[PDB]
């Protein structure tokens, strides 16, 4: 698609996105604050230490 | 006899040319639905349709 700007790429180019759609955006949060909602409980002195 | 003479001239001359031009363009698009290859092809900033 680089090459051209015309409309006869943009067709395939949405087919293709359709087929594989690459990640627009995300939102994040630290990896630490994974562990707080984790099954395995109170974790507070690991998620401290890993902060 | 006595012969004097006197002669003076000048010239003056003083040009100024301004010239601006300027002009944009801007497009927003908003669709909703069916972000499909067809949909795609719509997105086509250039042609209007
Ligand atoms: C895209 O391809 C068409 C067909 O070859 C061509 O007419 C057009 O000029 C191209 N667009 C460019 C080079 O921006």
């Amino acid at each position: 698609l680089a090459q051209n700007r015309s409309t006869i790429t943009y067709r395939s180019w949405g087919r293709s996105l359709k087929y594989n759609p690459v990640v627009i955006d995300f939102e994040m949060q630290p990896i630490h604050e994974v562990l707080r909602h984790t099954s395995l409980g109170p974790l507070e002195a690991k998620r401290q230490n890993l902060r | 006899g006595v012969s004097v003479g006197k002669c003076r001239g000048i010239l003056n001359e003083i040009k100024d040319r301004n010239k601006r031009d300027t002009m944009v363009e801007d497009l927003v698009v908003l669709v909703r639905g069916g972000a499909s290859e067809h949909i795609t092809t719509l997105a086509y900033q250039e042609l209007p349709t």
